[PDB]
Formats: structure tokens, sequence, C-alpha cells
RNA sequence: CCACCAGCCUACCAAACCCUGUCAAACUCCGAAGGGUCCCAGGUGGAGCCUGGGAGUGAGGGCGCGAGCGAUAACGUCCGCGU
RNA sequence: AGAGCGCAAGGGUAGAAGGGGGCCUGACUGCGAGGCCUGCAAGCCGAGCAGGGGCGAAAGCCGGGCCUAGUGAACCGGUGGU
RNA sequence: UCCCCCGUGCCCAUAGCGGCGUGGAACCACCCGUUCCCAUUCCGAACACGGAAGUGAAACGCGCCAGCGCCGAUGGUACUGGGCGGGCGACCGCCUGGGAGAGUAGGUCGGUGCGGGGG
């Protein structure tokens, strides 16, 4: 959704950020610039839209220019939020990570078992034009001992794929147990 | 096959187990054997 | 496939790039420092006679004379696939004293 | 080191010197080869005393 | 109780740790998420330790993953033998971690399970401890 | 270019065979064969030596060449000699020793084999080669009893322009080559 | 499971690789502040060069900051820079 | 370039040092500008000079081995040559 | 004078790879015959000699998916010659000068010196 911004100019990342604002750093293609926004609706408004969605950051220089972020660079040590970059929307063979939500209640699950997401933002490209919002996959038949992955996901007609595609998205996992003590032996 | 030390070669036949007229030229001197 | 630098050994202090093929000798002077040559003559390229054994030997003192009105000493030879077969030319009688 | 040893040679026809060192083990029996002599020009020098 | 394998060399010097922490802070494996915090050793009791709060009191519960590795030679010397000859031997097999790095991460659980057995584990640990969910540390390789 | 049996029968048949079948475009793309390797481990030179030279150097003595031994690599802590120095002998075919060595084995040398039903067709590479070993090296024309020691077997090897088995093993269908089928 | 040979299996042991992730004074794809020093220029100062004449001095130690036997113990502590 | 390069490690090298062979024998005599190091002693490299060799057709390469421990000032005596 | 292929040096992997196109008259790979050369721990596969047959495929330069590869800033931290300050410890923070790798967009299947074969 929509987010403020400013032109940044020549100044140091510390004042912006210890004063209530983070600085940004945008581009895309035939740009690399600099920019920022202010903290406490950055942090809100990451929670909803997010690396999840698209942004629209309006910039008082006029455009209220819809862009993504990436590269968010923490602090480390009594960490948080300390530098996002940003890229520019367009309309190429453009490459981002879909949020997912695997629906349903399965087989594996129930008994005690529990599974072991691998992936809930995953590597994939499509055009901006398109709005393929989030994925809500498939979970009805699963069970412990075996595992679902790669190329048998759902598709938003038109979205293609960038991975290998192999890549292990989940599996079900055989719990815990005190009789995990008796190996304790 | 050049060299100075080589095992030799030269005309050899075949009188197969059905009176036979083959034309062969091995390694060793004369050869006759089976079909 | 005979890189060994067998170049460096001509890497010594003067050189002379040629080359062999299919029905033709590619003869050339070449001076280094940057890489720049010198001298020309070849075997078929140049109307000369009809034979590679011939052709090759006179070939080398052709360009040989030639160099000697350009003004050249020592050098040496550059190749890559040879086992060396003298090839009279063999460069040698060709000015360079070669051998 | 010893029980591998060490040695010298004289200069066959009447002297002329140089110093190395041997070995043993090894089917080595005698041992000239081609050297300089002091005075006089190349010849080869055989292996005398020590 | 695990570790490597008496690799290349046995004993290794000591150490004054600043703060850094090398990286290694999020989510990843799992879900919610239990995050050390000073500058401090591991200690492979305290490791077993928090493994007991854990399937302790959540038992029959779900899985939990590990990030971690307790590997240090506490450079030991015998007692009253005047100080002097050698260095030590490889006891307190302790691992190196400073603040703000995290390590545990539960999944296939209620809110207040984690919640609880992070509580009791900060309790056991040669110091304390934070913890949190899962939102904002998504891209992180 | 000594024409034999097999020769010309493989010059003529194979060329429209071939390219009516698979398709080549040029004299020199159009499958066709190589090189042939005999091959011969036999350790036994720990000790033995060159008595046991005097074994192999028959070997490729009645094949008519004058064979290259080949010593071991490293260590073979179970069968002595670590260094790697025994007997591994091999001896390599150019283009027309193949043409007596291939007419005498497939005339002579097949026909006989006691179970003889064929060659193993899966004995192929998938990259256009096809490596056979054979037991009893006594089944040769041109040897006889007095000779041997015991059995010399060795493991021919044949390389082609083949790519595939496909046209490695019509070719040979076509060459007279035995096969399990 | 078959002796004409192989069809087959794997709440197992599990190479590799994968991807989720990470540890390294004796590991390094990378690589700082730098430091060392070389040529031009600055720099008259209990500066710098040579000689020789006479010397004393060859456990230093406080504190910082950095590695170590030390237990992130000692006003133990051996080097390092700094004084 | 993870093989290997003589033994350990580091470096490093297949544009060899490794691996196959022919001819040989510079594992040279008397000097060496020059310097690294360096209290001293010591260790070390070295192109070029006259002698005069070996190979490569030559341009040229060799004043022991890819390198860093295998080495021990002095007093005293044996040894042959001069 | 704008200009087609190869002997060949430099730029350091954008030059390397699977593949995709490539030419052949001339160049080249070859082809071809072991008579010449000398060569193979065996084999003319390494190298010479000689051609009418004859190939453009396997080989190079040259034109490409750019998947791999390598090139990779922009911004910020991580620390820090230098200076000034708080600790049960362990640690820290402000200035001065710095600026990685990583994340990122992004970029290339070649840039080029001489000499000889020419529309």
């Amino acid at each position: 959704y929509r987010l403020k911004a400013y032109y940044r100019e020549g100044e140091k990342p510390s004042a912006l950020r210890r004063a209530g604002k983070l600085p940004g750093v945008m581009y895309n293609r035939h740009l690399n610039r600099k920019v920022y926004v202010d903290l406490v609706e950055f942090d809100k408004v990451f929670r909803q839209a997010s690396i999840h969605h698209v942004i629209v950051l309006e910039l008082p220089d006029g455009q209220s220019l819809p862009t993504l972020v990436r590269q968010v660079n923490l602090d480390k040590r009594r960490r948080r939020p300390e530098h996002v970059d940003f890229f520019v929307l367009s309309d190429e063979p453009v490459e981002m990570y879909v949020p997912l939500r695997f629906v349903g209640t399965p087989a594996g699950v129930r008994a005690g078992g529990v599974l072991q997401e691998i992936h809930r933002d995953i590597l994939v490209k499509v055009s901006p034009r398109n709005i393929p919002e989030f994925i809500e996959v498939d979970v009805s038949g699963l069970e412990i001992g075996d595992s679902l992955h790669a190329s048998d996901l759902k598709l938003p007609p038109g979205v293609e794929l960038a991975v290998s595609p192999e890549e292990t998205i989940a599996a079900v996992v055989p719990p815990e147990d005190v009789e995990k003590l008796a190996e304790e032996a | 096959m050049k060299e100075g030390i080589h095992p030799k070669l030269v005309p050899a036949r075949i009188i197969c187990g059905c009176g036979n007229v083959i034309e062969t030229y091995s390694t060793k001197p004369e050869i006759y054997v089976e079909v | 496939k005979f890189r060994v630098r067998n170049r460096i050994k001509r890497t010594g202090r003067l050189r002379l790039s040629v080359f062999r093929s299919l029905k033709h000798i590619y003869a050339q002077i070449i001076d280094d420092e940057k890489g720049v040559t010198l001298v020309s003559a070849s075997s078929l390229a140049l109307k000369l006679k009809g034979n590679k054994t011939e052709v090759a030997r006179q070939v080398g003192r052709a360009l040989a004379e030639k160099a000697l009105a350009l003004g050249i000493k020592q050098v040496a030879f550059d190749r890559g696939p040879y086992k060396y077969h003298g090839r009279v030319k063999a460069l040698a009688e060709g000015a360079r004293e070669g051998g | 080191v010893r029980i591998k040893l060490l040695l010298e040679c004289t200069e066959c026809k009447r002297r002329n010197y140089a110093t190395e060192k041997n070995k043993r083990n090894t089917p080595n029996k005698l041992e000239l080869r081609k050297y300089c002599p002091w005075c006089r020009k190349h010849t080869v020098h055989r292996e005398v005393k020590i | 109780m695990l570790m490597p394998r008496r690799m290349k060399y046995r004993k290794q010097q000591r150490g004054r740790l600043k703060g850094a922490t090398k990286g290694g802070d999020y989510v990843a494996f799992g879900d919610y998420g239990l995050v050390a915090l000073e500058p401090a050793w591991i200690t492979a009791q305290q490791i077993e330790a928090a493994r007991v709060a854990m399937v302790r009191h959540f038992r029959r519960g779900g899985k939990i993953f590990i990030r971690i590795f307790p590997d240090k030679p506490y450079t030991k010397k015998p007692l009253e033998v005047r100080m002097g000859k050698g260095k030590g031997n490889v006891e307190g097999y302790v691992a190196v971690v400073k603040p703000g790095r995290v390590m545990f991460e539960v999944a296939g659980v209620t809110e207040e399970q984690a919640m609880e057995a992070l509580r009791i584990a900060g309790h056991k640990l040669p110091i304390k401890t934070k913890i949190v969910r899962r939102d904002a540390y998504d891209e992180a390789q | 270019p000594l024409d034999v049996a097999l020769k010309r029968k493989y010059y003529e048949e194979v060329r429209p065979e071939l390219i009516r079948r698979f398709g080549y475009q040029n004299v020199w793309e159009v499958p066709r064969l190589e090189k042939v390797v005999i091959n011969q481990g036999l350790g036994e030179a720990k000790e033995d030596a060159r008595i046991l030279e005097k074994a192999a150097q028959e070997l490729a003595l009645i094949t008519g060449q004058k064979p290259a031994v080949t010593r071991a690599k490293k260590s073979i802590s179970n069968f002595k000699l670590r260094k790697g120095m025994p007997i591994g002998l091999r001896v390599t075919l150019r283009r027309d020793r193949m043409w007596i060595f291939l007419e005498k084995l497939l005339n002579v040398a097949l026909p006989r084999i006691r179970d003889f039903r064929g060659l193993n067709p899966n004995s192929f590479d998938g990259r256009g080669n096809y490596n056979l070993g054979l037991r009893e090296q006594l089944i040769f024309p041109e040897i006889t009893y007095d000779m041997v020691d015991a059995l010399r077997g060795m493991d021919i090897a044949v390389v082609t322009t083949a790519e595939t088995d496909e046209e490695a093993r019509a070719l040979l269908e076509l060459l007279g080559f035995p096969f399990r089928k």
C-alpha cells in the first residue's frame, strides 16, 4: 500500500535514523540514487504489505511512485531495521519472493506429528502488472516419512518459475518425546 | 607397422570342416580350422 | 598443445615465428618487445615452385637475403608442432646461421 | 655420514686434485669421471687413497 | 552432548570478545525463536539442560531445531600442582556466543508452549536472553 | 589397404545400410570404426618376473605385434607389489591390424566357446564403445597347447565414431558380430 | 529370493549433493583503519653525519590498549605497541 | 593443479621442479663488481673476466637437486703432492 | 583507400562451457601414401616427405539462449592509526579519517599489436 518518501541528499545514516527516520537507496536498471522514509510508519506498514506485496511510496517531489524494497541491512547489535534498499517497479520478467499460506489439517498432523515448512516467501518470477498476491497451497493428504516440494505447486496462470525446482518446500516430521531420554543412556 | 623386431605376417588360409577355399593373410604362417 | 612456453626457450632474447600446415609454408621474421614482426615469405602464396621439399629450402634463403636488406643478425626458431626435420631451408643458410 | 662415507681423487698422470664425497650400498665399484687437471688441459681423473 | 572429533589440533588459545556475533540471527528453520544475548560461552550442561526444560514440560509436542554447536577446549590444569608446566586439557566443550545471537527454534506447538518453555530455559542459562516471532527476518541466507 | 573377408563386406553394405537407416551427409561423419585394445592384467609378476614376460610376449607375438607392458598404480596391500610394477600388458590396434584380428576373432574365436550364445549387448558405453573380455586364450587358431602356462584371458576394448549403442551394435550386426540379443 | 540368472525390497546403516544454517590463533574467495618504507617538498632543532676519548647499562616497573600459561583469579603474567 | 614433488610443515611449481629417454659429467681452476642479512664469527645469492669442458643445429643452458635442519670456530696429529 | 581468412603478442577469466549458427575456392582441419625424414617403454596415434581421388563432419576464427561462469558499483553496518568519556565483570559511546565481503541492480559468449593471404 501507500507510504511516505523523501529525496535523500548527502546526509549520514545515524542522524536520520536516531532522529526517527530511515534512509534508503532506490534503483532500477537505469537508476541508483538515494532516498529515505520515516520510522514508525515504516515499521508498522512493513507488517502488512511488506515483501509479501508491492509498495507505493509517495515522494513530496510529486511522484507517488510504486516500488519494492529489498535489502534492509540490520544493525546486528541491539538490532532492528537499519537501511532498506529499493528496487523500482517495471513490467519486465522480474523476480521476487511470494508469500504463502498452506491450508488444511492432514494425517501426520492430528496424530501428533508436526510439519516442517522450508519456505513461505519463494523464489519466483512475474510481470508486476500481474498481482499474484499470496499463494495458498495444498496440505490435505500429508503423511510422516514423506516429503512434498518442487514443481508440484499451483500457478496463477502466467507466473513462471525461478528455482531448480526440486527445492524442498516442506516435510512432516516425528515429534520429540522423553523416550528420547532412553537414548540419553 | 615398421620397427625391426615385429612378429611377422604373410599369407594364410582357411580349410574349414566343409571343403573350403578361402584366402587370407595372417601373422603366423598357415592356418586352417573350423566353421 | 606445445605451450610449455617452448617460446620461453624462445623468450630467450629474440624470435622468428613460422608455421607449416597443408600445402603452404608460413615463414615470417618477428621482433618482439611489443610483438612487431618484420619479414614475410610463403610457399605457394608467392607463385614459387611446386614441390614442398625443394621450395621449403630456398624459400627460407629467399626471405633471408631479403632480411639482409632490412638488417638483422641472430634470432630463434619459433614453432609449436615440429619434431624438427631440418627442412634444409632450416633458416640457417637462410642468413641466421641457424643450424 | 660414515657407513656411506666420503672421498676424493688424484690426476691420472701424476697428480692434480678435487674434493667431493661418495656412496656405498649400491653396486658402485670404481669411479673415474671427466674434469680438469689443475695443471694441463681437460683429462679424466681417477679414485686414489681414501 | 555432541561435538566435532579431535580435528586438526586439540589445544587452542583463550579469547576476548568485544561484540559482533558474526551473524546468524533469524528464523529460516522453523518458527518461534529463543535469542541469546550476552558475550559468553554456551555450556554443554546448559545445552542439554535447555533440552531438558523443553521436552520436560512440553512432552509429546512437536519439533525443535538447532543452529548452534558447542565445541571448545576448556584448557583445564590439575590441582595443587603449582603453576607452570603445560597448558591443560580439553574439558568444558563450550561454544562462542555473543549478544543478539538467537540460536533455538520451536515448531508445531501453541504460542504459550514456546513462551513458558523459553522462560524456564532462560532461567537455566549462565546468563539470560530474549524471545520472538516470525515476520521481519524473511530473506537471510 | 589390403582387402580381406570382412573388409569389403564392411565397406559396401554398411554404407547405404547405415545412412539409409540413420542418415549421414558426410564422408567423415558417418559412423565408422576407430581402434581396438588388447588388454592383460596379470599382477603375478610380484616374483616370476620376465619368465612371465615370456608368457606375455607370446600373447601379442601370435597376434603379430610387439606389445607394451603396463605397470600398476599404487599399493595393492592385499596383493603385494605396492609401488606398482608387475605385468599388465596392453597392445593397440590401428586400422589394418584391426582387420586381421577382427577377422580371426569373429571367425575362429567365437563359433568355438563351448556355451556360445552371443556377446552381451548391454556391455555398451552409451558413448559408443564396447568392452568385452574372455576366459580361455587357447581358443585362438594360431596357438596350440604346448606353449601356454594357464589361462591368459584379455579384456578386448574397441572405440568407435559411435555416440550411442544403436549405431555401433547395428554396425556389429552388419560386420558379423555375435550377440546375446 | 534362484542356482539358466536376477527379479525385488528397505519404522535400517547412509557416500554425495541439495537446500534451511553455522565454527575455526596453526583454514582463506575477500579485505579494512593502516603500517612499513622509497623518491620530490616542507621541517635550525639539547636535529641529523663521521671520528675517536671516557662512560654508565644488560631483572625495570604504573596504567592503558592488544595475544598468551592463568579460572575473562593475583598489585602472578611473557611478549606487542604506548608511555 | 585436490596427483605428485625423498623424510615433517609452509610456500610454491605440470609455461616443472613431476614422468620416459640419448649423450655425457659446470657435484669446473684461479677472480668477482654488488648486496640481503648482519654487534662479532657465520649463512647466502650472484650476472660478467681469462682458462677450458658437456649437450642442444643454434639463440644458448649448467660455478650439484624447487627451497628453508642432515651441520660444529680453535688448539693437536695422519695423509699425498709442492 | 572503407576492406574477407590465418602465423601471432598484449588485456586478465565479461576471454572459459553445453549448445545454438560457421566457412572452405583461398586459408585451415584434413585428407591421402609410410617411397624421403626420423620417430613409438607397443601403435607413423607424435613428425616429416607426396598427390591427381576427396571431406566440410570431428577442429579454429568468426555470429548467439546468456542457464553456469567471471566482472559488480550505489547506500549502510563490522571493526579500526587518532582523540574524549561510563564498568560485579564482560563491555561501551561521541567525534576524525576510513570503507569491505555480503545483500543489490547490473555487465559480458571475447577486448586488441605486428605481419601476410584480398571484395
